[PDB]
Formats: structure tokens, sequence, C-alpha cells
RNA sequence: GAGUACGGUAGAGGGUGGUGGAAUUUCCUGUGUAGCGGUGAAAUGCGUAGAUAUAGGAAGGAACACCAGUGGCGAAGGCGACCACCUGGACUGAUACUGACACUGAGGUGCGAAAGCGUGGGGAGCAAACAGGAUUAGAUACCCUGGUAGUCCACGCCGUAAACGAUGUCGACUAGCCGUUGGGAUCCUUGAGAUCUUAGUGGCGCAGCUAACGCGAUAAGUCGACCGCCUGGGGAGUACGGCCGCAAGGUUAAAACUCAAAUGAAUUGACGGGGGCCCGCACAAGCGGUGGAGCAUGUGGUUUAAUUCGAAGCAACGCGAAGA
């Protein structure tokens, strides 16, 4: 149904092979959700910025019928698309109250995979 | 990693405040680091030649 | 790789019409540099397209080539080492070329008896958009606007 | 020379306990719906039993982002979060004191990365082995998905590394120039730089040395004390014996036989699935073709009595032959 949510939060998990964009609520209550690889895009096309702003679009136009028209940016994560996507939000109806980076920072933590010798 | 939009500028000029906010701070450097775990030989070899090249 | 500036050739007006458009697509029809065999096909074709309908069959032509040249198209492109069709626009001193190219060699394999209102056939199946170098025109837009993901250069 | 007494300075020097933040993983709950993850592309895998994402909470282990620096400390191996406790050394200034008490060092003894071994804990990430998916002619690999020992802690053992500066320790002397760390002295008392001096840490460089590369006050230069080691390559740091070890193994350490060379540096060329620049119907865009069909020609093969001989990738095959 209609929550009637008027401010909303964004968020764009930006990888090296795809992208997710989930536009939720000020406490974290997800409404919408696309993924690069779910809008036909697939393989050497899902980690391109193009398939970043398809996933944007199609996921911000689906978080309108809750009547959204205030959020906040949240890019998280590396990638081709990390602001691709975000020009993608302002196309559709929308306003940027702010945009934040939010990429995990290890402070020298868990041991990362090994280099692959490709 | 952070900025704010003001009132009455365009959203474009935004995303380029945005970015020169990032390398800024350097995140996207330091998430490729991160990637894969450098071995002390080749951490120290590494920056044994960062040194040579700044002198 | 090449430092040339390749040549700058000229072509002159067609005498029957007064139109350097229609010396181009004279200079596409060309067989075996038999000039004055193939502008018998054109001007025929043309009093074709003007007995059937319209009021001048050079204003036809150019609503015909409009139709027929594209706007967008990709080419082979290799730069992490592999093949990136990325699509480019063409310039207009190539897409008119390409749009002469395309109506000669689909009317060329079409069922009607000669050339002479062969050509003509696809004139105005042409200039209505419903023929099938019309149809090859789309499918190259087809081929872009999927292929828009990539971008650079 | 060596050392002691005093004030001070810097430090990832070492040991014993606490404490913090970021992040990963796992679990619980809410929202929410078709993918997530991965790759060159895929697939194994995860997901409609509701995944990924997002928000709140909890547990646990490991490493300490930025600072960070040919920076610092340490005999070397090594040592990076913060704090408290215990503790070694170095540097620095003057005065005071002993008065050669020094250097080196076969044996000997102590420490000694990582892996590994034993007993007990612990286990988040990573990951030998192992399993599956790809690639490939094959792929016991590279790549992907998982994953055990191990990595972590305590107490023992091992005693080896390209444990390297491939450069033993100690002392003295020999142009300079440009940085940097901890001090000291004088001009600047400057607010704030400059000049000497010392202990380190770097880059050029005269002389000198070097086979050359290069070293060049942190010498591989000029010397002196002592010690260790080498005597062509392979066999071989192997066998045998001794000592050590729980083991894996370590250490000490040959011969027969065999070869006429192995080797270091540097030069020219060539090559590179190294880099930079440039050109050619080399590529790109098109014009028309061959390869499909019939005929002409030559060649290979076959056959023949001979099917005369030569030409054999580009650069032989309508070539010598401009005509059996």
């Amino acid at each position: 149904v209609k929550k009637t949510v008027v401010d909303g939060i964004a968020h764009i998990h930006a990888s090296f092979n795809n992208t997710i964009v989930t536009i939720t609520d000020r406490q974290g209550n997800a409404l919408s959700w696309a993924t690069s690889g779910g809008s036909g895009f697939r393989g050497s096309r899902k980690s391109t910025p193009f398939a970043a702003q398809v996933a944007a679009e199609r996921a911000g136009q689906a978080a309108l019928e809750y009547g959204l028209k205030n959020l906040d940016v949240n890019v998280k994560g590396p990638g081709p698309g990390r602001e691709s996507a975000v020009r993608a939000l302002n196309a559709c109806g929308y306003k940027i109250a702010s945009i934040t980076d939010v990429t995990p920072i290890p402070h020298n933590g868990c041991r990362p995979p090994k280099k692959r010798r490709v | 990693p952070a900025v704010k939009v003001k009132e009455n500028e365009p959203f474009d000029v935004a995303l380029r405040r945005f970015k020169r906010s990032c390398e800024k701070a350097g995140v996207l450097a330091e998430v490729r680091s991160r990637e894969f775990y450098e071995k002390p030989t080749a951490e120290r070899k590494r920056k044994a030649a960062a040194a040579v090249k700044r002198h | 790789p090449r430092r040339r500036v390749a040549a700058k050739r000229e072509v002159l007006a067609d005498p029957k019409y007064g139109s350097q458009i229609l010396a181009k697509f004279m200079n596409h029809v060309m067989e075996s540099g038999k000039k004055a065999v193939a502008e018998r096909i054109v001007y025929g074709a043309l009093d074709k397209v003007k007995e059937r309908g319209k009021a001048d069959p050079l204003e036809t032509f150019e609503k015909a080539l409009d139709a027929i040249a594209p706007l967008v198209e990709v080419k082979s492109r290799r730069v992490g080492g592999a093949t990136y069709q990325v699509p480019v626009e063409v310039r207009p001193s190539r897409r008119n070329a390409l749009a002469m190219r395309w109506l000669v060699d689909f009317a060329r394999k079409r069922g009607e008896k000669s050339m002479a209102l062969r050509l003509a056939g696809e004139l105005l199946d042409a200039a209505e958009g419903k023929g099938a170098a019309v149809k090859k025109r789309e499918d190259v837009h087809r081929m872009a606007e999927a292929n828009k993901a990539f971008s650079h250069y």
C-alpha cells in the first residue's frame, strides 16, 4: 500500500561486478530496490555505469508510489556507477539533500584474500 | 566523503564537489589497496620504491 | 598507421535536375563505369516516381534519403582486451553516402522487373518509411540503444 | 682507550595485565522482493523455506586505517592502537672518580623469521591438503566457489632462510656538496633563521681501488689486531659414521666416477605474449574477386616405354618455355 513517506534515504551498493540501489526511510525500512543485473545487463554489461543508472532509474520510479520527494544519498563501495546511479536519481523527480560515501574502511582488521595470479 | 546540497545551485556542481571530497579523503584508493592482501615483503618493496621516487 | 589527408574529390551536378545530390546517387548505382547506362535508370526511375503521385521526383529523393540515413552506428573497438561495439554518431558526409548505399543494394535484390522501376519502387517505398532499407536503418538503430553501456569514444 | 657517579632526551626495545574504534563473520528481529555472488565470459555456490540490500541488537576472534617518514629502537631474528606496572640499552652536558681495567676470539654458551612438531586452549578472516566449477588436446595448476591443518594464546621443541648491505668485529687517517632523526654550543635573545659539533640515517662526488659493474668518512681507499671461510664444474652439502632432535630433520662431512670446462662483468647483434615514437591496401571504410560451376595453363601424385630436366613458403606452381 501507500506508506506515505516524505523523507527517504537512497543506498547504492556499487561494486566492481554489480550495483544495487535501495530506497529506504530515515529508519532503514526498505521500499523499493533494483540492481544492474536485474535490468537485463548480464556479464560485461552488469559492470558498466549505464547499467547502474538504469537500476537507479528503475528503483527511482518504483519509489514515487510512496509519495517520496526528499531523500539522502548513501553511496557505498567502489565501482563503475557510484556516481552514475546518483545522476539517475536527479533525472526522475527528486531533490538530494546530501550525498555521503559510506564505504567501509577497516582499520587494518581482517586479512583480505590473496593476490590473484591472473 | 559527505557533502550537503545548499539552496539555489544546480545539482551538477553538487556532484563535482562530492567527488572532490572523495579524492580528498581518498576512499577509492583505500578500498583498492585492501582488495587483496599485500605481503610485508611486497609492501616494504613498494614503499622503498616510493621513497626513491620522492628523492 | 597513416599520415595522409586522403583526397577531396568533387562531383559535378546532374544535367537534367541541377542537383549534385543525385550525382552521388548516380555515382553510387554505378556498375563497370557505364555512366550513360546508369543515368538512364534514375531518370526513368524519377519519371516513374513523378508519374505515380508526388509533384517533383527530386524532392521525394530528399525525403527518401533522410528516412534511410542512420543517426548512429557502432564500430568494433578494442580497449580492455575485448571488443566493445561503441555506438558513434554518423557524420553528415557519411550518412547520406550510406543512405545512397542501402537504397540501391536492397532494391537490387527486389523481385520487380528491372532496376529502372526497382530503385523507383523503393524510392516511394522508402520515402513513407516502410521499406527494407528503412527496415535496415532501424535494426542498425536497434544495434545501438542496446550497446549504450559503452560510451567511451 | 675502557668504565663509573649526576641531570635530561627520543624511541614499534622487551615482558605482564587491562581498555578502545573501524571492519569482517555468525546468529536474532523489522522492512522488502527476484535475484545475489563470481568471472574475460561462465559455472559450482547462495536464494521464493524470502537471499543480497537496508535498519536495530548480540557473540566472538584477529590485526591495529589516518599519523607513517631511504623515520625510530634492537646484537641479529625483529618490534607499529591506547594506558598502567616491571625492565634493558642508546644519545646528550659538565664536573667528579678508577687508571689500560682493552680488542678479538678456536672450543663453549645464549638468542634466533616463517614453516613445522608436542600438550592444552581458541578460532572471525585468510588458507597448504581436500572437494566441486571452469579453461585446456590434457590441467593433479593459474581463475571461481567452499574448506581442514595452520595462522592466534601459554608452556616446551626445532635451529633453518636470498637469516642479504650476498660486505665479520674493533681502532686510526683521507676533498667536498645536498637532505633527514635525537641532542649540544654560538650568532638572533629575535618573533625566528643562520654557523659549528656529535651519535645515527640517505643521495651525488675529487682522489684512491676495482675485471667491470660500482664503492667512495655508513669504503669495496691507506693501514693495524684477531677470527671465520675458499682452492675447477658435476657427483654433493650427498653417502657413511658421530653429536643433537619426538619427528621432520639439523650439524660435522667424503670417495669412486665423469667433464674440459662451469663462472663473473661488460660489448655488438638478435629476440620479448617489455616500453616510447613513426610508416606501408598492414589494419579500418568501401570497389571487385578467389575458394562453389564449366573451360585454359602449370605443379604434386599416379601410370607409362618415356610420361625429358630444372624451379619448391612468402621469394616454385600461365616458372626456364617470347608459343612439343
